[PDB]
C-alpha cells in the first residue's frame, strides 16, 4: 500500500526517462531524413506540369494506396489518413468503379480492415527499416502494375515543418487508357510534344507513367517517414511531460503517506507505553 | 475527483451500491443497463494511466469506442437539481426511472 | 543557538549594529529540541516532532528582528528531511523565513 | 486603522495566547454583531491556531488523532466560526463575516485542518501557487 | 441523533406508519463520541477514535 | 434452514457477545464434526469480531499494539 | 523451538553427531512472544513486537 506508491514512482519515473530517449532518437531520425526528403521532392515536380494532377476523374478501376508508419506510437497520424482514405473512397464513388486498397505500413494494414474489408488487397510492410530507396519503391510501384487500374491514389503526409504534416492526395492516371484522354482538350494537350523516343507515344507514356508512380510513391514514403518521426518527436514530448506530472502528483502523495506512517506508528507507540506507565 | 470534472451529483458509480442491484427485485432490463453502464465506466478506469502518458491516438478502436462511450455516460450521470437553481441558474429535473434506463 | 543570539543580541542592543547571525543547520536546532522534549516525557507531535515545534522556532526567531537600536540579519542553513519541504521542521522554518539563497553544483 | 482592531498573538507567545486570540477577537466583533453594526474579522492563520492548540492537547497528555491532532480540533474552528452570523430584525439585524485563513503544504486541500474548515465555512477562496508565479495575482482558482 | 430518531420511532412504533429520517452528518455523531472518550478515561482506538466506536 | 444454524451477534449486540459468537457456533457446528457427520461453519466478518474483541481488550486496560489491536 | 533444539542439542553434544533441524515458521516464535509482553509489563517496540526482538 505505501510500498505500492513506492513502486508506482519508480515506473514512472522510468517511463519519463525511456521517452526522453525516445524523443531524443526519433529528432535524431528526423534531423538526416528531412534532408532526404528535399532531395526527393525535386523529382516530383516534372511530371505534374507534365500530367498535371487530375484526382477527381471518371476511372472504372483504382489502386489507392494510404501510407503510414510502421510502428504506432507516432500519434494520430497513420488514423488521420484512413480518415482521409475514406474522405476519398467516398468522394471518387459515384460511378461503380472498381478499388484495390493498398496499405504501406503495419499501422494501415491495422486500420484500413477497420473501415474497409474486401477491397483491401495488399499489405507492403518492414519498409522503413533500414532506409527507403528507389529501387524498393520500384517495386511496390511494380505490384501496383500487376493490377490494370485506370488510376492510382497516393494518400499520404507531407512533411511541410516539424509541426505541420498536411496530408496529401497524390494521383498518377495510367497511360493510353485514361492519361492521355484527360488531356484531350480542345485536341490533346500532349500533342505540343515532340516524342524523341525509339517507339510510340502510347509506349513512352506507358514507361513515363510507371516512372512517374515510382517517383511519387519514393517521395510518400519518405515524406511519411519523417512526418513521423516528427510525430514521434512531439508524442514523446507529451509523454515525458505528462509522466513528470504524474510522477510530480505521485512523489507528494507518496510523501504525505510517508509522514502519516510516522504519526501513526508513533501514536500507537505513545498509546502503548501510556497503557502502562 | 468527479466533482472538479463538474460532474454533479458527485456520485462515484464504481463505489456506490445497493441491494437493490439485483435482477430479481428491480427487474432484468433495469439490472442490465445498471451492469452495462459500469462495465463501460471500469473498462474506462483501466484505461486511465495508458491515456494519460501515451494519449488517445495509441488505444485499439475497440478501446476508444468505450472511451467515447464512457465520455458520454460520465455526463450523462450528471444532472441538474431543483434546489442547485439558486447558485446556478439551470432548473432541474426530475428524471423518471423509465427514462433513465431506456436513456442509459 | 540561544548562546549565539545573545552575543549577537548585544550588538544590537547596547553597540546599535546590524549583525549577522550565522546558524548552521537549523534543522539541528529544530531536532535537538525534539531530542529534549522527548527525554522531559512529552508525547510528540506529527511526524516526530515536539509537540511545542512552531513555539521553539519561534521563540528563537522571534528575537531575530530590527529594532530601534539595530538589528539581527540571520543566514540559517536549511537541511530539508527525506527531500519533503512538506515536513514541518522545514514547513516551520519556512514560516520566518524572508529570502533563500540556493547553492547548486 | 480607525475602524480596524488588531488583536495579535505571534510566534513567540505562549501557545494557550495563540489559541485564545481568534476567541478574544471574535467577542470584539460580536459587539458590532450584537449592536446592529456590521464587522469584519479575519482570523489569519487558523493553521496556526491549531497548531496551538495541539501543542496544548499533548502538553495535557491527551490522546491523539489525525495528524496528531486532537479529537476536538474540529470543535475549536466550529463554534469559533459560527460565531460569525447575521442575525435576525428581532435581535438587531448586525452581521459578523469571518474570512478564515488556512495555510496548505502542496497545495493539499484534502488535509486534516484544511477539510474540517471547508466543512464549517461556507464559501472557499482557493489562492494557487501556480497561477501566483505566473503573475495571476490574486492568483484564484 | 438519538433524539431525533425517538421521534421517528413514535411515528414508527406508536403511530404505526412510514416516515423519513433525514440525518445530516451521523458522522458528527461519532466525531463528538470520540471528543467525550478523551476524556472519560480510556485507551484510544484506531486512528484516534474511541474503543466502542 | 433445516440443515443450518444461524448464530446473529448483531451490532446492537455486546462486544463481548460478538467476540464470543463465533466461538459459540463452532461449538454448535463442532457437535456434527465430532459425532462422524460433516459440518460448515461460515464466520462472516470476522474482521468484525477482532473490532468487538479490541473493544473489549482496551475498556479492560490491556494495552494495545498495532492498530491498537491487543496482543 | 527451545524443546525442538533440545531434542538436536543432545544429538549434537552428547552423542556428538550430524544432526538435522528442520524448524517450520520461526516467524511465530518472535510472534508468541509478542502476544504475551504487553502483557509481561513491556512497553511495545516498532512494528507490534517486542523490545527484546
Amino acid at each position: 500500500s505505501n510500498q505500492a506508491v513506492k513502486q508506482r514512482i519508480r515506473a514512472i519515473k522510468n517511463i519519463g526517462k525511456i521517452t526522453k530517449a525516445m524523443k531524443m532518437v526519433a529528432a535524431s531520425k528526423m534531423k538526416n531524413a528531412q534532408i532526404a526528403v528535399e532531395q526527393s521532392r525535386g523529382l516530383v515536380d516534372p511530371f505534374v506540369r507534365l500530367f498535371g494532377d487530375f484526382p477527381a476523374v471518371n476511372s472504372n478501376k483504382s489502386v489507392v494506396v494510404a501510407v503510414t508508419s510502421d510502428k504506432g506510437l507516432c500519434g494520430g497520424l497513420n488514423s488521420n489518413i484512413t480518415k482521409y482514405t475514406r474522405a476519398t473512397l467516398a468522394t471518387t464513388e459515384s460511378e461503380g468503379k472498381d478499388v484495390v486498397v493498398v496499405s504501406i505500413g503495419d499501422k494501415g494494414r491495422s486500420q484500413l480492415t477497420r473501415i474497409e474489408s474486401q477491397r483491401y488487397q495488399l499489405a507492403i510492410a518492414d519498409t522503413y527499416k533500414v532506409r527507403v530507396t528507389f529501387g524498393q519503391a520500384s517495386l511496390i510501384v511494380e505490384e501496383l502494375i500487376k493490377h490494370n487500374p485506370q488510376s492510382y491514389q497516393i494518400l499520404f503526409n507531407k512533411f511541410r515543418s516539424a509541426i505541420s504534416f498536411k496530408p496529401t492526395v497524390a494521383t498518377i492516371l495510367s497511360p493510353d487508357l485514361l492519361e492521355k484522354q484527360l488531356e484531350d482538350v480542345t485536341g490533346n494537350s500532349l500533342d505540343a510534344y515532340d516524342i524523341e523516343a525509339s517507339h510510340e507515344r502510347s509506349d513512352v507514356l506507358r514507361d513515363l507513367t510507371e516512372f512517374h508512380l515510382g517517383v511519387t510513391l519514393y517521395n510518400a514514403m519518405l515524406e511519411n517517414n519523417c512526418s513521423e518521426h516528427a510525430s514521434r518527436m512531439s508524442a514523446m514530448e507529451n509523454s515525458t511531460k505528462s509522466a513528470g506530472e504524474m510522477l510530480g502528483k505521485l512523489t507528494l502523495d507518496y510523501n504525505r503517506k510517508r509522514q502519516a506512517t510516522i504519526t501513526t506508528e508513533l501514536i500507537e507507540i505513545i498509546a502503548g507505553a501510556s497503557a502502562l506507565m | 475527483s468527479i466533482a472538479e470534472l463538474g460532474i454533479y451529483p458527485a456520485v462515484d458509480p464504481l463505489d456506490s451500491t445497493s441491494r437493490m442491484l439485483n435482477p430479481n427485485v428491480i427487474g432484468a432490463e433495469h439490472y442490465n443497463v445498471a451492469r452495462g453502464v459500469q462495465k463501460v465506466l471500469q473498462d474506462y478506469k483501466n484505461l486511465q494511466d495508458i491515456i494519460a502518458i501515451l494519449g488517445m491516438d495509441e488505444l485499439s478502436e475497440e478501446d476508444k469506442l468505450t472511451v467515447a462511450r464512457a465520455r458520454k455516460i460520465q455526463r450523462f450521470l450528471s444532472q441538474p437539481f431543483q434546489v442547485a437553481e439558486v447558485f446556478t441558474g439551470t432548473p432541474g429535473k426530475y428524471v423518471d426511472l423509465a427514462d433513465t434506463i431506456s436513456g442509459f | 543557538a540561544l548562546t549565539g543570539l545573545t552575543v549577537a543580541e548585544y550588538f544590537r542592543d547596547i553597540e546599535g549594529q546590524d549583525v549577522l547571525l550565522f546558524v548552521d543547520n537549523i534543522f539541528r536546532f529544530t531536532q535537538a529540541n525534539s531530542e529534549v522534549s522527548a527525554l522531559l516525557g512529552r508525547i510528540p507531535s506529527a511526524v516526530g516532532y515536539q509537540p511545542t515545534l512552531a513555539t521553539d522556532l519561534g521563540g528563537l526567531q522571534e528575537r531575530i528582528t530590527t529594532t530601534t537600536k539595530g538589528s539581527i540579519t540571520s543566514v540559517q542553513a536549511v537541511y530539508v528531511p527525506a527531500d519533503d519541504l512538506t515536513d514541518p521542521a522545514p514547513a516551520t522554518t519556512f514560516a520566518h523565513l524572508d529570502a533563500t539563497t540556493v547553492l547548486s553544483r | 486603522m480607525r475602524y480596524t482592531i488588531m488583536v495579535s498573538a505571534t510566534a513567540s507567545d505562549a501557545a494557550p495566547l495563540q489559541f485564545l486570540a481568534p476567541y478574544s477577537g471574535c467577542a470584539m466583533a460580536e459587539y458590532f454583531r450584537d449592536t446592529g453594526k456590521h464587522g469584519l474579522i479575519i482570523y489569519d492563520d487558523l493553521s496556526k491556531q491549531s497548531v496551538a492548540y495541539r501543542q496544548m492537547s499533548l502538553l495535557l497528555r491527551r490522546p491523539p488523532g489525525r495528524e496528531a491532532f486532537p479529537g476536538d480540533v474540529f470543535y475549536l474552528h466550529s463554534r469559533l466560526l459560527e460565531r460569525a452570523a447575521k442575525l435576525s430584525k428581532e435581535l438587531g439585524g448586525g452581521s459578523l463575516t469571518a474570512f478564515p485563513v488556512i495555510e496548505t503544504q502542496a497545495g493539499d486541500v484534502s488535509a486534516y485542518i484544511a477539510t474540517n474548515v471547508i466543512s464549517i465555512t461556507d464559501g472557499q477562496i482557493f489562492l494557487e501557487t501556480e497561477l501566483f508565479y505566473k503573475g495571476i495575482r490574486p492568483a484564484l482558482n
